[PDB]
RNA sequence: UCCCCCGUGCCCAUAGCGGCGUGGAACCACCCGUUCCCAUUCCGAACACGGAAGUGAAACGCGCCAGCGCCGAUGGUACUGGGCGGGCGACCGCCUGGGAGAGUAGGUCGGUGCGGGGG
RNA sequence: UCGCCUCCUAAAAGGUAACGGAGGCGCCCAAAGGUCCCCUCAGGCGGGACGGAAAUCCGCCGGAGAGCGCAAGGGUAGAAGGGGGCCUGACUGCGAGGCCUGCAAGCCGAGCAGGGGCGAAAGCCGGGCCUAGUGAACCGGUGGUCCCGUGUGGAAGGGCCAUCGAUCAACGGAUAAAAGUUACCCCGGGGAUAACAGGCUGAUCUCCCCCGAGCGUCCACAGCGGCGGGGAGGUUUGGCACC
RNA sequence: GCUGACUGGGGCCUGUAGAGCACUGAUAGGGCUAGGGGGCCCACCAGCCUACCAAACCCUGUCAAACUCCGAAGGGUCCCAGGUGGAGCCUGGGAGUGAGGGCGCGAGCGAUAACGUCCGCGUCCGAGCGCGGGAACAACCGAGACCGCCAGCUAAGGCCCCCAAGUCUGGGCUAAGUGGUAAAGGAUGUGGCGCGGCGAAGACAGCCAGGAGGUUGGCUUAGAAGCAGCCAUCCUUUAAAGAGUGCGUAAUAGCUCACUGGUCGAGUGGCGCCGCGCCGAAAAUGAUCGGGGCUUAAGCCCAGCGCCGAAGCUGCGGGUCUGGGGGAUGACCCCAGGCGGUAGGGGAGCGUUCCCGAUGCCGAUGAAGGCCGACCCGCGAGGGCGGCUGGAGGUAAGGGAAGUG
RNA sequence: CGCAAGGGGUUGUGGCGUGCCUAUUGAAGCAUGAGCCGGCGACUCACGGUCGUGGGCGAGCUUAAGCCGUUGAGGCGGAGGCGUAGGGAAACCGAGUCCGAACAGGGCGCAAGCGGGCCGCACGCGGCCCGCAAAGUCCGCGGCCGUGGACCCGAAACCGGG
């Protein structure tokens, strides 16, 4: 019989998932309050059509449809034109 | 149009499920059995991913 | 319609940085003042006001260059959906689609709408 | 070790385990909040009274490497950073529509109404750049409510609204209330699980081989073999937990 | 009631593979250069040099799960299309399961050990210990078993005998029984590509002759004469002979080979690859690739024709589950698919005890039970009928209860 | 055996073949249980509940105890229970109601006819009728759930009186 003291550890605990990311990608309908996006930081800025909450996060105010817009170095964004 | 002409030969048991069900999407149940069916994009899709079970031939 | 300038947006470096031109007739700026509205952690520097002698020096606008920045092929790899094999193993190979990153040739000192003043 | 947060492992959606790898939380702020108006950093090189190699200055050069209360990440000067003025929306009544999710919880929130804050105005304000700073129920306390109140009236006592007492941290929380010992031991079970032997493995062990520093008076290989390298065996000590 | 899996075409969402240092860190050398040992030092006013230490910065080379200037394949989702499937969606009734396992691939742990361990996708086993191959063998290759056939085609794997089918046909390789399973590392093993160098103005080997003078080159405690470490790194008479290739002396001596004369008078040495083989290779009851045996193969590699070979697929007959139809509702007919299965769900039936049916009906010309049957019906549980035994009970259709197998 | 075709008994060779149950990732397993045979041997019943189902009646349905009758004859009995209004913590209001100051909002709520033969025989469908509903109830049957020993067998032990 060999069981010598065993070692421990520590740092063996980890933080709950997330689940952020974007929640509807362009060309996909979408119903006023619907939540877009939802990052942390200002990955994405908020679009035409779109509002910020406390943690920026993007959601339509516009029953319309999504979509998403690359402005180089102005970030990119997401606005939800309305089904005109 | 050009119906193709798929005969399913090499048995599906072994194979991911999106190849067994890509059988059933063409319609190829059995063995040996071979079906003919409209040679679209769509059927294509199938037929060549299942390619390796089932031979080819144009009609 | 066409050049120049003044404001404004879009494209977000092939749209800049830095050298070298040049421009004031007009607009713009710098200036002359700062009693007055208004100001500064303290300075009319900056905001702000009233001006009009002088100027393009600055700043800005418009050209010129490739040196930095940036952009960047074509080929050929890497890697890999899917399929089929080899090695005791570490790993590796063929078929069929997809296909970089670097590197090289080379490209660039912008393009462009709306409204104004002026030839 | 046990709940929560950040990063990785996680295989470019989300999720994803191990006594895997590496760090934090159990607060705090009345200004570190709301709004309006201004301001822009760190360093590099110069030149600088005491001045370290950063005190504060001045001049270029510098798109963000500074800053943002604290971990880490994301974000960010076209401000979330730095300063100044009034302020209290760190509202009340709600809440379309969603994110996340077994359950209930967590989260985002336009918009309407009441009464306000700042701004000329457009407008923005339902705490804080963001993601940790937390605790169901039950039992009670304190304000209000006027809802019920045992024949009637009033009381006692409840309810409703608000709020309080948890290292219930074993952090979904058994009781308001709790340690040991048994070789004197007992039952139900397990080869789901240790000790023996076997099995698989071969780090460790035993063995031989490759290289030839360098020893051997001279000379690498009579006899040896530094640093390191490739193997075999399964008799050691173990690992695994397969009958 | 077409929305499912799967697929085609669009649109984005992303940071793995890979790669790359622009960020964060790690990096070897070099340059340049704050310092600091310290150095010539004219001595405070700097200074100069440095095969040491050494910032920052540049150049050349790289490294990363918690780095990213960059970045696939793919993957996710929405829209439009295919897609009638024991697809989907909604509501409700019944569950069982919450010990999984092997294989492949992507990670962690481990020691990139484990029939190890923990996740991710997939797939099989589980429940396909049903069938073929793999000698035997849950999970490797083949393939999803409704029943029957003394028919047929195939799969993997095979075709010399065991053992069904080629001692099949062309071109090669191997000589070990490699084949029939181990490494670094060795080696004039074989066979095939290369690419250079020498050679009929005579190479290669062997043999014959020379292989010298500078001098023992300078340098070492012993000495170091071609043979322990360097500078210069060369000369001489020459066909050609080194300041020397080994052997060897304590050191000289000696024997040699570098080179060329010469005979001889046709090829000959160098290295880089590729195939297959040799050694490297020792463990415990008796040996062997499954066995016998196999050598222009019965091994290995590459073409080809053809057969064998499953419960797969056809052919023939039958049963059953769904759906669609016939619909003369004929519950019987053709058409179309399906029918492995553990935990489980669902649906049909068989038999046992008893009650109504029974003041009935069977029964001594024999009840119930028992013992036989090669017959009849049914998919099956069974139900018949017949012979023997037995000797007094038994109980239809149609229903009802439950101490019911 | 039988006329026959065919059939019954035995088994010499050949081919193929890893007991049954249980428990498991995995068993012929050198894991459990069983010597063999016969007989006994384990998912029931009561009352509730929830679905489903065969009926009756349905703006309703239905009785309990008990009484009268039978002596394997059924009647009576409306106490009572469900159902016909949802909300609120409640007072309370009511197709509304609760939070709210609010005709803002929002949470529970409601908004049920007819496929349709016939026929009085208004150029009108009344309304009889209909599924079984609006829509429920009652009884039967079945599945599962609750309380009971609740599928059957098994403890080591605890307590009472002897
Ligand atoms: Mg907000
Ligand atoms: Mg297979
Ligand atoms: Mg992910
Ligand atoms: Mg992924
Ligand atoms: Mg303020
Ligand atoms: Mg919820
Ligand atoms: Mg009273
Ligand atoms: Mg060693
Ligand atoms: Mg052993
Ligand atoms: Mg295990
Ligand atoms: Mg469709
Ligand atoms: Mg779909
Ligand atoms: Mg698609
Ligand atoms: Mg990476
Ligand atoms: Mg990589
Ligand atoms: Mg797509
Ligand atoms: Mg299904
Ligand atoms: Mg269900
Ligand atoms: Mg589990
Ligand atoms: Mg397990
Ligand atoms: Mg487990
Ligand atoms: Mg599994
Ligand atoms: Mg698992
Ligand atoms: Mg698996
Ligand atoms: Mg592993
Ligand atoms: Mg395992
Ligand atoms: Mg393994
Ligand atoms: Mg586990
Ligand atoms: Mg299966
Ligand atoms: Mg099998
Ligand atoms: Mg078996
Ligand atoms: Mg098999
Ligand atoms: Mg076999
Ligand atoms: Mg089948
Ligand atoms: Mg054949
Ligand atoms: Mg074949
Ligand atoms: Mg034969
Ligand atoms: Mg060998
Ligand atoms: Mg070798
Ligand atoms: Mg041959
Ligand atoms: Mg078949
Ligand atoms: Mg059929
Ligand atoms: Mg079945
Ligand atoms: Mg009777
Ligand atoms: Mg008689
Ligand atoms: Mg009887
Ligand atoms: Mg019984
Ligand atoms: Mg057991
Ligand atoms: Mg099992
Ligand atoms: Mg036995
Ligand atoms: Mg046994
Ligand atoms: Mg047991
Ligand atoms: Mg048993
Ligand atoms: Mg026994
Ligand atoms: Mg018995
Ligand atoms: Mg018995
Ligand atoms: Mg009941
Ligand atoms: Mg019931
Ligand atoms: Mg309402
Ligand atoms: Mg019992
Ligand atoms: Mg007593």
């Amino acid at each position: 019989a060999h069981k010598k003291g065993l070692g421990s550890t520590r740092n063996g605990r980890d933080s709950q998932a997330k689940r952020l990311g974007v929640k509807r990608y362009e060309g996909q309908v979408v119903r006023a309050g619907n939540i877009l996006v939802r990052q942390r930081g200002t990955r994405f800025k908020p679009g035409k059509n779109v509002g910020m909450g406390r943690d920026f996060t993007l959601f339509a105010l516009v029953d319309g449809v999504v979509e998403f817009q690359d402005r180089g170095r102005l970030g990119r964004y997401v606005h939800v034109r309305p089904l005109a | 149009m050009p119906r193709l002409k798929v005969k399913l030969v090499k048995s599906p048991i072994g194979y991911p499920k999106d190849q067994k069900a890509a059988l059933k999407a063409l319609g190829l149940r059995r063995l040996q059995q071979e079906r003919v069916l409209e040679d679209t994009p769509a059927i294509r899709g199938n037929v060549e991913k299942v390619a390796h079970l089932v031979r080819v031939e144009v009609v």
